[PDB]
RNA sequence: GGGCCCGGGGGGCCACGCGUCCCCCGCGAGCGCACGGGGUCGGCGGCGAUGUCGGCUACCCACCCGACCCGUCUUGAAAC
RNA sequence: GCCGUCGCUGGCAGUCGGCAGAGCGAGAAAGAGAGUGGCGCGGACGCUACGCCGCGACGAGUAGGAGGGCCGCUGCGGUG
């Protein structure tokens, strides 16, 4: 279970960074890079991940499908959204709220998508 | 033109006999030799004005060597017209026995 | 024109002088690193007036501004670009410091990436 | 020292104070009226 | 709906009315005054029409945001503060200016503006101080007064009139006395000045400058 | 349907507002009654003395029932008996204040700590200003400023003490529940006397400060409260 | 004096529906001001590119107050 | 005001959202109970629970005991 798996990795993980009085987690599907039970991208049945597209255009939204929990190859569904800034967030907002897919990650996903999009603008 | 400040002397710091509280200065003001004549001065501005080597900006003027530490009179001290003053920085000990300016503002009359 | 923190409160230090070890001014063999005096007659230990001061938890810094840099950020050492992307979502409160032992070739990539992500770098102009 | 704080604790303080203010102003007037009568009587 | 009526409870002191609850109840006649129990705009388009959203969602969200503040009371903006004035500063009073380039010059008080700053005049022909604003804490009010009760000061002389106009530098930019200011100076001066000359030697007093000299101590002398 | 539930919510809120409104009138009228009571007590003693004097006799007023005790000595070098009695009075710190209801048991305790305390008989104004400026309740073993009447009502309401005026009335008149209302109050933390002291190391009658100074405690209380 | 300051024949009340039997004789609406659960201004001014602005601490120097050399045994150490 | 300790063996799993309805600080036990008859698609942060938050009191120390060190040194297994 998620709680059992958190108790094994909360302080022992190859993704754990403890430095400068700060703690970070570098695993995928962690929307804040935060060593937290809520934001851990590995232990929950459902997780939300936002990443920049392989080309610097748009974001890739990752959702964990329900069935294949023990099958890493088919576990994650990737969707590339390369619309305008407001449209991208609206898609992400709906993919979470309407589906009730981790509604508590809604703003974390939306804040991460804005940060990735803002990064892809020309550097001044 | 003419002088617009009262002549005060930086007598010393606030102290007992063997403890010195540098954040408060004791000011002797000319002509104020009773505790009841200090009421006019309470809350008035004080200015330790001095000169240095390197030029510094001057408000409303061009750079020169004048410098000032500002302060204000906070309360009377003793029975003989001394007042306690507090400055934005503690006064240097080299200023003891030297002029401190006491302004006529903030005016309460 | 540098990146600013989310907030910039006033930093208050109860003390700014370092605590120098007792008698570290009298010998070269005594370094200035603090050591709790423990002699029976030690006048520093007994807190005599006008003597060297000992550290104690009372000097502790405000939890809200502790470890905060003068710019208002908090530093986080990074050794490569991958370590830099953790600060993506805390870029208004934590800046990046590139470790000393990162070659000049690798600094440019880190410094460039941090500019894209709006992460502040404390030593961007080093090893140029 | 804070009127509205006192009323949250003792609402009757407001009545007491109003009576005092009115009683003291009323009492002050009489002393003035009684003084003027004597002064005019002395003038006579 | 009825017209507003002035408060029937005259203020005894701050926060306390003259009349009690039951006294006010009768005064208000409450015995007989008993009582018992868009976001979208549709438009045509050359689909035919669209439901337009008045306000659009943010297109960018910062990584972090600050929380709201707890609510307080009594912290009004400056424009709503109540303006105070020393009882010694009455219109026509002669004030000594303590700061600025005009420090030590004796001027004539005209009125207090809505921001609490004082309006004074030299007059310009006696000490070269024009219609100018000054702060009451930075003047000494003397006991010498003139009766300007019959002087009409223009109503357009407000805080906004005297507010500095920003000058942009890319060399410098020089303040220029507007023609309206000169006209206003003569309008006010032409009334105050004859009243100054009625008092003997008063005009010479306003030309002189205040200073502290040997043995003169402010706490000892009446102004 | 939600309209029916909302009405139930509004009606419940209305009931609480009315219960609050009626409780305000209770404490408002309680204060009005104590004011009359205090006036009658003050006027009664004067009337009693006047009639004794008229008849050529002496009216001896009742020995005071209430005392305010102040600790005026530090904590260094206190004998074991004094140290225990000062903790029982709850004067564990210098310039701490407490009310004590007087009787043979307590007057003899005050004699033991005589060199360490200044005490006397407080008047009504002293009880007022003490409890208003420096009144803290002992609620759940914590020191809570008495900034709300609900604080008093929750703890002492079972004894019908539900407002500051009831608390002042219980203390001043030494009511039947003085013990509970008084122990509820935290020891008053008073400031150093503004104007100094005469000599803390000798009795009041000797020109010092220690011991019983009777009503002269009020002059001290003004300078410390 | 006390009896909600008993009963009969100018000034303040945290009195103010009524059907009644009778001791005695459960929701009105709003609006506004604030001594009201810890500060705000919906207030301003001056200066700024080659000599000036900021830099606690740090380097040197000066001054005022404080200040005897540590470890140790010891009732007691700056200890002749 | 700030730091830490101790205490409340205190509060927070309720982020229960358009399969929605925002409360449980309040003087005084126990239900924001269940029923049967008489346009918009929106709503900050949080929660490394070994975490986060609140409130109150307190803080000298040799010999000595204990706790915590994202204090420091060298080598081994894992990991980066
Ligand atoms: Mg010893
Ligand atoms: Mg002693
Ligand atoms: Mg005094
Ligand atoms: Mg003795
Ligand atoms: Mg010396
Ligand atoms: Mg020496
Ligand atoms: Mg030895
Ligand atoms: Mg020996
Ligand atoms: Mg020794
Ligand atoms: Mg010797
Ligand atoms: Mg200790």
């Amino acid at each position: 279970s998620a709680h059992l798996q958190w108790m094994v990795v909360r302080n022992c993980s190859s993704f754990l960074i403890k430095r400068n009085k700060q703690t970070y987690s570098t695993e995928p599907n962690n929307l804040k890079a935060r060593n937290s039970f809520r934001y851990n991208g590995l232990i929950h049945r459902k997780t939300v991940g936002v990443e920049p597209a392989a080309d610097g255009k748009g974001v890739v939204v990752v959702m964990k499908r329900r069935s294949g929990q023990r099958k890493p190859a088919t576990s994650y569904v990737r969707t590339t959204i390369n619309k305008n800034a407001r449209a991208t967030l609206s898609s992400i907002r709906h993919m979470i709220r309407k589906n009730k897919y981790h509604p508590d990650l809604r703003m974390a996903a939306i804040r991460r998508a804005s940060a990735i999009l803002r990064s892809q603008k020309p550097v001044m | 033109s003419g002088r617009l400040w009262c002549k005060a002397i930086f007598a010393g710091y606030k102290r007992g006999l063997r403890n010195q509280r540098e954040h408060t200065a004791l000011l002797k003001i000319e002509g104020v030799y009773a505790r009841d004549e200090t009421e006019f001065y309470l809350g008035k501005r004080c200015a330790y004005v001095y000169k240095a080597k390197n030029n510094t900006v001057t408000p409303g003027g061009k750079p020169n060597k004048t410098r000032v530490i500002w302060g204000k009179v906070t309360r009377a001290h003793g029975n003989s017209g001394m007042v306690r003053a507090k400055f934005r920085s503690n006064l240097p000990a080299k200023a003891i026995g030297h002029r401190i300016r006491v302004m006529l503002y903030p005016s309460r009359i | 024109a540098a990146l600013r923190p989310l907030v910039k409160p006033k930093i208050v230090k109860k003390r700014t002088k370092k605590f120098i070890r007792h008698q570290s001014d009298r010998y070269v063999k005594i370094k200035r690193n603090w050591r709790k005096p423990r002699g029976i007659d030690n006048r520093v230990r007994r807190r005599f007036k006008g003597q060297i001061l000992m550290p104690n938890i009372g000097y502790g810094s405000n939890k809200k501004t502790k470890h905060m840099l003068p710019s208002g950020f908090r530093k986080f050492l990074v050794h490569n670009v991958k370590e830099l992307e953790v600060l993506l979502m805390c870029n208004k409160s934590y800046c990046a410091e590139i470790a000393h032992n990162v070659s000049s070739k690798n600094r440019k990539a880190i410094v460039e990436r941090a500019a894209q992500l709006a992460i502040r770098v404390t030593n961007p102009n080093a090893r140029l | 020292k804070n009127l509205r704080i006192m009323l949250k604790l003792n609402p009757y303080a407001k009545t007491m104070r109003r009576n005092t203010i009115l009683r003291q102003a009323r009492n002050h007037k009489l002393r003035v009226e009684r003084a003027a009568a004597a002064l005019a009587a002395k003038s006579d | 709906k009825g017209k507003p009526h002035c408060s029937r409870n005259p203020v005894l002191v701050r926060g306390i009315g003259r009349y009690s609850r039951s006294a006010m109840y009768s005064r208000k006649a409450l015995y007989k005054r008993k009582y018992a129990a868009l976001a979208t705009v549709t438009k045509p388009v050359g689909g035919g029409t669209r439901v337009v959203k008045l306000r659009k969602m943010p297109r960018y969200y910062p990584t972090e945001d600050v929380p709201r503040k707890l609510l307080s009371h009594g912290k009004k903006p400056f424009s709503q503060h109540v303006r105070k004035l020393r009882a010694s500063i009455t219109p026509g009073t002669i004030l000594i200016i303590l700061t600025g380039r005009h420090r030590g010059k004796r001027v004539v008080f005209l009125k207090q503006l809505s921001s609490g700053l004082l309006l004074v005049t030299g007059p310009l022909s006696l000490n070269r101080v024009p219609l100018r604003r000054t702060h009451q804490k930075f003047v000494i009010a003397t006991s010498t007064k003139i009766d300007i009760s019959g002087v009409k000061i223009p109503k357009h002389l407000t805080d906004a009139y005297f507010k500095k106009k920003k000058l942009r530098k890319p060399e410098k930019e020089k303040y220029e006395i507007t023609e309206q200011r000169k006209v206003d100076q003569k309008a006010v001066d032409s009334q105050i000045l004859p009243k100054i000359k009625a008092v003997p030697q008063l005009q010479g007093y306003l030309r002189s400058v205040f200073a502290l000299t040997n043995g003169v101590y402010p706490h000892k002398l009446v102004f | 349907n939600f309209a029916e539930l909302k009405i139930k919510r509004l009606r419940k809120k209305f009931a609480q507002k009315m219960l609050r409104k009626a409780r305000r009138k209770l404490i408002y009228e309680k204060a009005k009654h104590y004011h009359k009571e205090y006036r009658q007590m003050y006027r009664t003693e004067i009337r009693m003395a006047r009639m004794a004097r008229k008849a050529g006799n002496f009216y001896v007023p009742a020995e005071p029932k209430l005392a305010f005790v102040i600790r005026i000595r530090g904590i260094n070098g206190v004998s074991p008996k004094v140290r225990k009695v000062l903790q029982l009075l709850r004067l564990r710190q210098i310039f701490n204040g407490t009310f004590v209801k007087l009787n043979k048991a307590s007057i003899n305790m005050l004699r033991i700590v005589e060199p360490y305390i200044a005490w006397g008989y407080p008047n009504l104004k002293s009880v007022n200003e003490l409890i208003y400026k420096r009144g803290y309740g002992k609620i759940n073993k914590k020191r809570i400023a008495l900034t709300d009447n609900t604080l008093i009502a929750r703890s002492l309401g079972k004894y019908n003490i539900i407002c500051m005026e009831d608390l002042i009335h219980e203390i001043y008149t030494v009511g039947k529940h003085f013990k509970e209302a008084n122990n509820f109050l935290w020891p008053f933390k008073l400031s150093s006397p503004r104007g100094g002291m005469k000599k803390k190391t000798t009795h009041f009658v000797e020109g010092g400060d220690a011991g019983n100074r009777e009503d002269q405690i009020n002059r001290l209380i003004r300078r410390m409260n």
